[PDB]
């Protein structure tokens, strides 16, 4: 669950990565976190495995 | 091959059937202006538009919107704010001075032509040279004004409105006229050169014996009333034999313009598809998605010259993101939260991702509210908006079964046992105003209601009775510490609760 | 009782034997509704932990 | 009131009429108000107010208005109970295809014009134009390119116009007329071969006909303004912790609207013509998810994961009508309370926790407290009850007298499920159930939750005293046997008192009177073994009998003196071991041949009298008890050795078969016979007195909880273990449960019990399903008629194999009215009536003298018009008397023949039993001969011999032989469809309730035949209309149809002949002429669309109509209801026709 995460994350990263140019850029300012932590938020709190 | 998708659908049009236009972009906006040029052209010319141009333009200028309204500001001075505007105002002022003799010189020339086709003799002694000196002047001045669309709408609409009612006259009377041996492109042709004499249809039979059993006993009727029809829309609105040609060229221009625009949309409904990827899963599908940036692709269109950078790739993104997120803020919450708020909690996340980013920890709900530079109320008011309502059949146990909707409870139904005491409340209160008065007791169910529901105030319970005063106030008060005792109110003790 | 709520509202509905008997009473209609915690039928009884 | 409610298309002006607004915004509510927007899913004056009689804005929110509307907000001021029946309309701007109707099984838009699903879906998706007003372009050409559209529109510019999508649907259902379609084929059904086109013209004229008698425009499928349900029904309840809680109806519409308005935005934009088309189709998807969602491709909410529901997926699972909204009612004034044994309480009393009492009779402790005058008013009573204070203890106990209350299990598999007792304030918090009870119940005490009810009514509290309470349940409805008879404890004692050993104290000593027993027993000079003389009345004779010294036992007189005093009943039953199934006996006969009362008293005093003989017994389970034979170790070496002679030469599998099946499946029982035998000699001790019997042999023997299988298993030689295929284990496996185990031994052990626990478990959901299946195929088998005009009946034999009976005929027949008197062989004598009951005495009378089988008047043979009659049914099986006009024969037999389920078994039981129900054809497929004498061959080479026919692959007969009507090539499992066809109904009838009755006596649970006789007339309810004129219908259909069909046909002349078909019961619902009853379990998206197109109207007359309308139930006391309500009526119109 942490690799589809982590791939969504990858697929919003590349979408905002054409727009900020990498030449002088903030560093991890186009990285995001909602579904990193959204994907273990899933997994800890409605998944069939984690559900009692 | 039956795919069962919409979405699989849309693509294959797109695709196997629609070509990207590479590097015709600016051939589809010259081809748009050339249709607008073509629309403003049969605008301005001999008919009713012209003259409800001018006519408006007359109380324009000095006490009617000049500028904004009839002619737009950018056209004006694009080949020469306040500037601007009131120059352009004297100028416009000055052309509407020199051509109302034009344009009442026009109209006088339409109405005697109009008279001599309803007559049936020919004005050809200088008649129609006059008409068109005096058309052409109105024409080249309203060319060179570079009046804006808002008019031009209304008469586009008109004037649709006029050939509608003209081609359906058209067709009753083919449908009149074609029953033996009659046709339906012959009318147009027959009413072109024989429209002046009104016995048109009597004054047609040259050959053929069809044509005589229908304009006798068959369409002698109805000619006379589609006939009738034209002269009284003659007089309201634009004269005949000079409108339809214009409302054709005009209805031409904007076909033609809709399908350049139709064409460019087509050629860039990939561009939709291709941008509605990256808001997916955002409370809309993506086939919807796709759908209602359209709406801002073709809006697109609609304001789309040949400025700089002439490639219409970055202004399609930016009017279909601007409409996706315009649309995404309104039908993805369920409860169509407004796109401002949208953006608001959009920048509010933002923050809040930025600081568990760089700061460290999640902030506090009230720094954010000094984050952004924002009340620190309001703030805390913006979120708890009921961000997602979860659906009302999603699984409470294990399994798929005895879902959330079955567990909600209801807040509003009356519970049987309040009905009880509601009951029970009618009854008790009937047996304690059964021991005062017969007519207080009346009065004081009337200032409340026990059978009837319309609770009266104190006056009006007052005249009921006896003179409105504060007789009745005293005599409800009398009654009020009346039933106060242990005896009297002696079961409502623990009845209030 | 186990934790009084107090949770302001609107007016609620004006009947006319509630108006009649709160009139009688003398007490006014309180404006806050009823939602105090309470403990399930059961056999509980002592409270071990109150955390706030 | 209301009633005969009749569903048909939504008119789109009838849509409007229903709606109160047009929403045209996907707004439900404010984000910073929670108040419905203007138009919107949730409106205020679309839908009414959200507050009783509170209307918007404050305005007018004081309830002295009624009927005025706002200004401002323009809601009208109502209560809140309007929001939930006031509808809506979506006015589309395209119109769009209805989910139920577009797609599915039967495509009834496809069916009108006859063009096929395949292209009536790409026309509505906007993928291949449809033609219309042909005039080169033939009509329905379903052409797609613009060549012909355009370039070939080049003939002169007239006469061209075609259209595509929903909007060219509709036109084209509106071009197609009902009467003229339908007299088109009409024509071409008759005169005809309609060999291949026949089976899509009888559904075509079939829907022409619906929709031209019902009424219904054929263009209405197709619906351009969609209703909305009310917001009521899809809440948007503010949950705790601020999150809405919107239902999953409300996306749903949320998107249609947006759908909705951007088609309106695309169309007065002027958009493209394929973003347009695109757009109507997005619609339509919107709109197909909204109804179904399941011919679709499924549509996600936005948030959620889960397939979202929809107005068909609510009325399909068990959410909506089918279990959780209709029938599965979550019913107030219940309790749920873990049971314990109540053998202190009587047999019409359950107890009934304190803390449970108070909050189940609320209201009557409100009532009884009012009017005792201990309470002023209901809120200081409530006041009273919440605090329970001591004095209203005593008002419970009062109230709580004869009020009985449904003690409901959690699994119910018949009637006695659901039993109302008595109840009794008993300590605690668990409901004291009576021992006797539970067993009927199916609640054991090891935890069993039995909800219990409480009839609020005067006639639903009486209805629980008459016929729901435990002490008229004493006979299971499965067949005529007690199921009060005592399981485990009781049984066990009594055959401790029963069992007589010639060795014991107080040998012949006579004496005088029951208490003598009693009195030296206490002294210790008489035991309990049951060998002494004494004095008691058996009364055998007419009238009383006299008090005759018998030299019967004293543990047999306790149990004697419990017996009522009768002829044909005394101390002869008890003079057997009394064991289980002799107690069971006992109980009947003591039903069968005294009343109910002495029946219950009697089970009652044996309860107490078995339990005070149990505990003063001591049959505790000990290591000695469970004996391992001593001539068992030798036997095992042996068996051993003689699986290890064979194998040194070796075939391996059957060597292998020689060593697990006449080595360790054979000698398996020889050990446990042997066992059984050193168990059942009673070891004598040195003083000449047998020490005492072993109490597993006693358990086993008596049958409270041992058996023969159970005994081999615990100390036996344990059998051979399963396998995932079914194969038996080969290995050795020798030991029982006294003695240790192997880990190899219990793995194998726990591989095979492993699987019948999931069959416990999972074949349990086949015995639901099939248990649904049976109640609602049988919900019409309703008792109406007492005595119907038939003479004609079903032939009951007794079932035989081998050389011994299976079932005794004086069993089957028991119950049943005969058709033709029964004449006994031999002598030709009239042994039985023609037309009178089978009583107990005219079976024994019957068996007494052997006899074929005899003719009995059932259920199959009715000729009654409604319902079933009395006559034919026979006996109730809960009680010796006849069936009375009321009761559901229909829903009793089902829940008999789905109470063996749980424990059945494919083919092996319940997935048997489930076949011949439905109906279907079985793996392979028999073919029934219908020839008489020689039969001859088949076409020459059409790959089998379909039929020959002689006026005057595999193949079991020859080419010249003698073949006679009965004898069908097959290598087993016959098909009851071509039974029906070639043979008769009666001979399918009996081949059904043979085949049920064998597959339940393979089980072990004896159901009646009757039970199975109303199933199977239930599934004989069509009838193929072979009709050559006045009717085109040749397919299955309801047989009041030819009761009224070929009645009308009489009065007009062409003779009409209809030859009876049989349908399981799950398409028992496809041709019901009631739609509820098809809607509530069947598939709810094409029973609907065939209810609906058909403008199928239910006049509520089964029983599952009632109970989902509400209305009173037309069986039982709600049959007598109803047939007073129809004698009133009938009087009212006789006094109407007085005064003219
Ligand atoms: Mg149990
Ligand atoms: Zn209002
Ligand atoms: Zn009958």
């Amino acid at each position: 669950q942490y690799r589809v995460g982590l791939l969504r994350m990858e697929r919003a990263i590349k979408e905002r990565m054409s727009s900020v140019d990498i030449d002088t850029v903030m560093p991890h300012d186009l990285i995001n976190a909602k579904p990193a932590a959204a994907a273990v938020r899933e997994f800890f709190g409605s998944s069939q495995l984690s559900q009692f | 091959d039956r795919t069962d998708d919409p979405v699989r659908m849309y693509l294959r049009e797109m695709g196997s059937v629609e070509l990207l236009s590479r590097e015709g972009e600016i051939a589809i906006a010259k081809r748009i202006e050339a249709g607008r040029d073509t629309m403003i052209r049969g605008l301005c010319e001999s008919a009713l538009t012209f003259e409800a141009i001018m006519v408006w333009r007359e109380e324009l200028g000095t006490g009617r919107i000049l500028l904004r309204e009839v002619i737009d500001l950018e056209g004006t001075y694009a080949a020469i704010v306040s500037a601007m505007e009131g120059e352009l105002r004297e100028g416009v002022m000055a052309i509407l001075d020199a051509i109302a003799s034009e344009f009442e010189a026009f109209r006088k020339l339409q109405d005697k032509l109009v008279g001599s086709r309803l007559k049936g003799e020919d004005l050809s002694d200088a008649d129609r040279k006059a008409y068109e000196g005096l058309s052409a002047t109105i024409i080249q001045h309203l060319k060179t004004l570079k009046l804006n669309n808002n008019r031009i709408e209304a008469l586009v609409e008109q004037l649709y409105a006029i050939n509608k009612r003209l081609i359906g006259l058209e067709g009753r009377l083919l449908r009149l006229a074609d029953s033996y041996g009659i046709s339906r492109g012959e009318f147009l042709k027959a009413y072109f050169g024989s429209e002046l004499n009104p016995t048109w249809s009597e004054q047609v039979k040259a050959m053929g014996v069809r044509w005589t059993k229908f304009v006798e006993n068959d369409s002698q009727s109805v000619t006379d009333i589609r006939s009738e029809i034209a002269a009284l829309a003659t007089e309201t609105g634009v004269p005949i034999d000079d409108y339809r040609r214009i409302v054709q060229t005009v209805q031409k221009g904007e076909r033609e313009a809709r399908q350049a625009k139709k064409e460019m949309v087509e050629a860039n409904l990939r561009l939709v598809i291709s941008i509605a990827k990256k808001y997916t899963n955002r409370g809309l599908q993506f086939l919807d998605l796709i759908q209602e940036g359209n709406i801002g692709l073709m809006k697109a269109v609609d304001k789309f010259e040949y400025r700089r950078g002439y490639k219409f790739s970055t202004y399609a993104t930016w009017w279909i993101r601007q409409a996706i997120t315009r649309s995404i803020a309104d039908q993805a919450r369920t409860i169509r939260i407004p796109v401002h708020m949208i953006e608001t909690i959009n920048k509010i996340v933002r923050t809040s991702r930025q600081m568990l980013h760089e700061i460290g920890r999640e902030p506090t709900p009230e720094e954010l509210a000094e984050k952004l530079a924002m009340p620190l109320e309001k703030v805390r008011k913006v979120l708890k908006i009921a961000k997602e309502p979860i659906s009302l059949e999603t699984p409470i146990g294990d399994e798929e079964d005895s879902h959330l909707g079955d567990f909600i409870e209801d807040k509003n139904a009356i519970l049987p046992i309040d009905a009880a005491i509601q009951s029970n409340l009618r009854e008790t209160t009937t047996r304690v105003l059964a021991s005062l008065t017969p007519r207080e007791e009346r009065v004081l169910r009337m200032r409340f209601g026990i059978g009837m529901n319309t609770d009266h105030t104190l006056e009006e319970v007052g005249q009921q009775f006896s003179v409105t005063r504060e007789r009745i106030r005293q005599i409800e008060a009398k009654a009020l510490r009346k039933l106060k005792h242990p005896s009297r109110s002696r079961k409502l003790r623990s009845f209030l609760d | 009782i186990l934790v009084g709520k107090v949770t302001p509202k609107g007016e609620s509905p004006m009947t006319p034997e509630e108006k009649l008997l709160r009139a009688i009473f003398g007490e006014k209609a309180s404006d806050v509704r009823d939602t105090s915690l309470r403990l399930p039928p059961g056999v509980a009884g002592t409270i071990v932990d109150v955390r706030v | 009131t209301f009633d005969q409610i009749r569903i048909s298309l939504a008119s789109p002006e009838k849509i409007r009429s229903w709606s109160f607004g047009e929403i045209k915004k996907p707004e439900t509510i404010n984000y910073r108000t929670f108040k419905p927007e203007r138009d919107g899913l949730f409106c205020a004056r679309i839908f009414g107010p959200t507050k009783d009689y509170e209307c918007l804005c404050g305005k007018y929110k004081r309830m002295k208005y009624k009927g005025i509307i706002c200004e401002k907000c323009g809601v009208e001021v109502t209560l809140a109970r309007v929001r939930r029946e006031r509808m809506g309309h979506i006015e589309l701007a395209s119109p769009v295809a209805h989910i139920w109707f577009l797609k599915s099984l039967p495509s009834r838009i496809a069916m009108m014009l006859d063009m096929p699903l395949k292209d009536i879906e790409r026309v509505l998706y906007f993928e291949y134009y449809i033609v219309t007003e042909p005039g080169p372009l033939k009509q329905h050409q379903l052409l797609s390119e613009d060549d012909y559209m355009r370039a070939q529109e080049e003939y002169g510019d007239d006469s061209f116009t075609a259209e595509i999508g929903a909007e060219a649907i509709q036109n084209l259902l509106k071009a197609i007329d009902l009467e003229k379609e339908a007299e088109r084929l009409r024509e071409e059904l008759s005169g005809t071969v309609s060999d291949m086109k026949q089976k899509k013209f009888s559904k075509r004229l079939k829907i022409l006909e619906a929709f031209q008698e019902s009424g219904n425009r054929p263009e209405w499928m197709v619906l351009t303004v969609v209703p909305v349900i009310p917001p009521e029904l899809r809440p948007l309840v503010p949950l705790d912790g601020g999150r809405f809680a919107t239902s999953d109806l409300n996306d749903l519409y949320r998107r249609v609207i947006n759908r909705n308005n951007r088609l309106k935005r695309l169309i007065e934009l002027r958009a493209p013509d394929i973003i347009i088309r695109n757009e109507k189709r997005m619609l339509q998807e919107s709109v197909d998810a909204l109804f179904d969602n399941g011919r679709r491709g499924r549509v996600i909410t936005g948030a959620n994961k889960r397939p979202l529901k929809s107005l068909a997926d609510m009325l399909k699972g068990k959410q909506g009508r089918f279990r959780q909204n209709l029938l599965g009612k979550r019913v107030d004034y219940s309790g749920r309370s873990v049971i314990v044994v109540g053998p202190e309480l009587k047999l019409h009393e359950c107890g009934l926790p304190k803390k449970m009492a108070l909050e189940l009779f609320k209201p009557f402790i409100y009532a009884r407290l009012d009017a005792k005058g201990l309470s002023g008013t209901v809120k200081q009573s409530k006041r009273m009850v919440e605090r329970e204070q001591p004095q209203v203890w005593d008002i419970l106990e009062e109230v709580i007298r004869e009020h009985p209350v449904l003690l409901n299990r959690a699994p119910t598999l018949h009637r006695l499920g659901i039993q109302a007792f008595e109840p009794k304030l008993i300590e605690g918090k668990a409901i004291q159930l009576h021992p006797l009870v539970c067993a009927a119940f199916n609640a054991d005490f090891d935890g069993d939750q039995m909800a219990v009810h409480v009839p609020l009514s005067l006639e639903a509290q009486l209805e629980a005293r008459v016929l729901m309470m435990s002490t008229n349940n004493i006979l299971s409805p499965a067949n005529g046997r007690p199921i009060i008879v005592p399981s485990q404890d009781i049984v066990l004692g009594l055959y401790y008192l029963s069992v007589a050993r010639d060795g014991e104290p107080g040998e012949g000593k006579i004496f005088a009177d029951l208490g003598e027993i009693e009195a030296a027993m206490d002294a210790g000079v008489v035991s309990l073994h049951a060998k002494i003389k004494a004095r008691h009345t058996e009364m055998t004779p007419e009238g009383v009998l006299l008090r005759k010294v018998i030299d019967t036992t004293p543990g047999r007189m306790k149990i004697a003196a419990l017996l009522p005093h009768h002829p044909q009943i005394g101390h002869r039953l008890i003079e057997k071991a009394l064991t289980k199934k002799e107690i069971g006996n006992l109980i009947d006969i003591v039903y069968r041949h005294c009343g109910q009362k002495a029946t219950v008293i009697f089970a009652d005093k044996v309860m107490g009298l078995g339990f005070k003989e149990a505990a003063k017994a001591g049959i505790s389970f000990g290591k000695d008890d469970i004996i391992i034979p001593v001539r068992k170790t030798a036997i095992v070496e042996e068996t051993r050795k003689l699986a290890e002679e064979y194998e040194q030469q070796y075939i391996t599998k059957g060597e292998k078969y020689n060593k697990v099946v006449d080595a360790w499946a054979k000698a398996t029982d020889r050990v446990a016979d042997e066992m059984m035998a050193e168990l059942q000699m009673k070891h004598k001790d040195e003083n000449g007195r047998e020490k005492e019997i072993n109490a597993i042999y006693m358990m086993a023997h008596s049958g409270a909880r041992g058996s023969q299988a159970q005994m081999k298993q615990l100390g036996g030689m344990r059998g051979l273990m399963a396998k995932p295929s079914g194969e038996i284990i080969e290995t050795p496996i020798v030991s029982n449960f006294k003695e240790g185990l192997t880990v190899q031994e219990y793995f194998n052990s726990t591989h095979g019990a492993r699987k019948g626990l999931a069959d416990t478990a999972l074949k349990t959901a086949n015995s639901g399903y099939l248990t649904r299946r049976l109640v609602d195929v049988a919900q019409d088998c309703i008792i109406v008629e007492e005595d119907c005009g038939t003479t004609k009946g079903i032939t009951l034999r007794a079932v035989v194999e081998g050389g011994d009976v299976l079932v005794s005929l004086g069993s089957r027949v028991l119950g049943r009215f005969t058709a033709e008197d029964v004449k006994d062989p031999g002598t030709g004598e009239l042994v039985v009536p023609a037309d009178t009951y089978i009583d107990e005495n005219i079976a024994d009378a019957i068996e007494a003298a052997v006899v074929q089988s005899v003719k009995v008047r059932s259920v199959l043979t009715c000729e009654a018009k409604i319902g079933v009659c009395g006559a034919c049914y026979g006996r109730d099986l809960a009680r010796g008397t006849p069936v009375n006009i009321g009761e559901a024969v229909g829903v009793i037999a089902a829940q008999s023949i789905g109470e063996p389920g749980t424990q059945l078994t494919i083919t092996g039981g319940l997935p048997r039993v489930a076949e011949l129900f439905e109906a279907r054809r079985p793996k392979d497929c028999a073919v029934i001969a219908e020839m008489d004498g020689r039969v001859e061959f088949g076409k020459d080479y059409k790959n089998k011999r379909r039929i020959k026919i002689t006026p005057d692959k595999h193949i079991a007969v020859h080419d010249g032989d003698y073949i006679t009507k009965g004898e069908y090539i097959i290598d087993g499992n016959p098909d009851p469809h071509d039974i029906l066809r070639i043979l008769g109904v009666e001979a399918l009838a009996n081949f059904l309730v043979d085949e049920i009755q064998e597959v339940y006596r393979l089980q072990g649970v004896p159901i009646n035949d009757k039970h199975i006789e109303t199933i199977v007339r239930q599934m004989l309810q069509k009838v193929e209309i072979l009709e050559p004129g006045d009717t085109g219908l040749i397919k299955g259909d309801h047989l009041d149809k030819p009761e009224f069909d070929k009645e009308q046909e009489k009065a007009i002349a062409r003779p009409a002949v209809t030859q009876p078909v049989l349908l399981g019961i799950t398409k028992a619902s496809l041709q019901t002429k009631s739609f509820i009853s098809a809607a509530s379990f069947q598939e709810t998206t094409r029973v609907l669309t065939e209810a609906s197109v058909h403008g199928k109207t239910d006049t509520l007359e089964g029983l599952k109509e009632n109970v989902i309308v509400g209305r009173l139930i037309p069986a039982g006391t709600g049959s007598y209801l109803r047939s007073l309500q129809r004698v009133a009526a009938k009087r009212d119109e006789q006094l109407a026709q007085q005064r003219e």
